[PDB]
Parts: C-alpha cells; sequence; structure tokens
C-alpha cells in the first residue's frame, strides 16, 4: 500500500509500505528516497509522535493515509 | 472508530485484531492459546 508523507516545504513523499513495517523501517525508506538520516526524523500521525520500535499497525495507518515530517 | 488498546497502554489498536495493538496481541494470545 502507498502512503504519503508531507513535509513542511510542501513536497509530498509517496512510499510503498506494509502495515507490518516498523516506524524505523519507514524512516529508512525515507532515507532511501530523500537522503535524510533516520535519527533526525520525527514522524507524526493522528497527533502522535511515532516510536521507532512500533509499527504502522500500532497507529492504524492504512492506504491513502498522510503523515507529517518535522526536521 | 478510535479503537484504543483495552489494556490502556496509550497506543492504538487494530479493529481487525482483538481490539489491541501488535505488541499486546501476541502477548495475550500466548496465554489464551496455551490455556
Ligand atoms: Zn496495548
Amino acid at each position: 500500500m502507498q502512503i504519503f508523507v508531507k513535509t513542511l516545504t510542501g513536497k509530498t513523499i509517496t512510499l510503498e509500505v506494509e502495515s507490518s513495517d516498523t516506524i524505523d523501517n519507514v524512516k529508512s525508506k525515507i532515507q532511501d528516497k530523500e537522503g535524510i538520516p533516520p535519527d533526525q526524523q520525527r514522524l507524526i500521525f493522528a497527533g502522535k509522535q511515532l516510536e521507532d520500535g512500533r509499527t504502522l499497525s500500532d497507529y492504524n495507518i492504512q492506504k491513502e493515509s498522510t503523515l507529517h515530517l518535522v526536521l | 472508530g478510535p479503537m484504543l488498546c483495552s489494556t490502556g497502554c496509550g497506543f492504538y489498536g487494530n479493529p481487525r485484531t482483538n481490539g489491541m495493538c501488535s505488541v499486546c496481541y501476541k502477548e495475550h494470545l500466548q496465554r489464551q492459546q496455551n490455556s
């Protein structure tokens, strides 16, 4: 499934993920597209900061969900 | 809608599962399956 990660510049990152993907795994996928170090990414969804050792399912991030990125 | 974990861990829970997150789902399933 694809999900969108909006940055504050306005650009939107599209990612191909699974619900079983860990947040750390997603951040690594971001590094793979943008070059951003994972240990400098803070991901938000549903007014919550995403925890590295948790997964997408732990927040109910489904297809067409959009997250926010803080640098 | 917001099916929050029954154990009150502060995280969300998958409605497809037993109303619990991925972490608590296995932890509880082990005791339910064994018993
Ligand atoms: Zn829980």
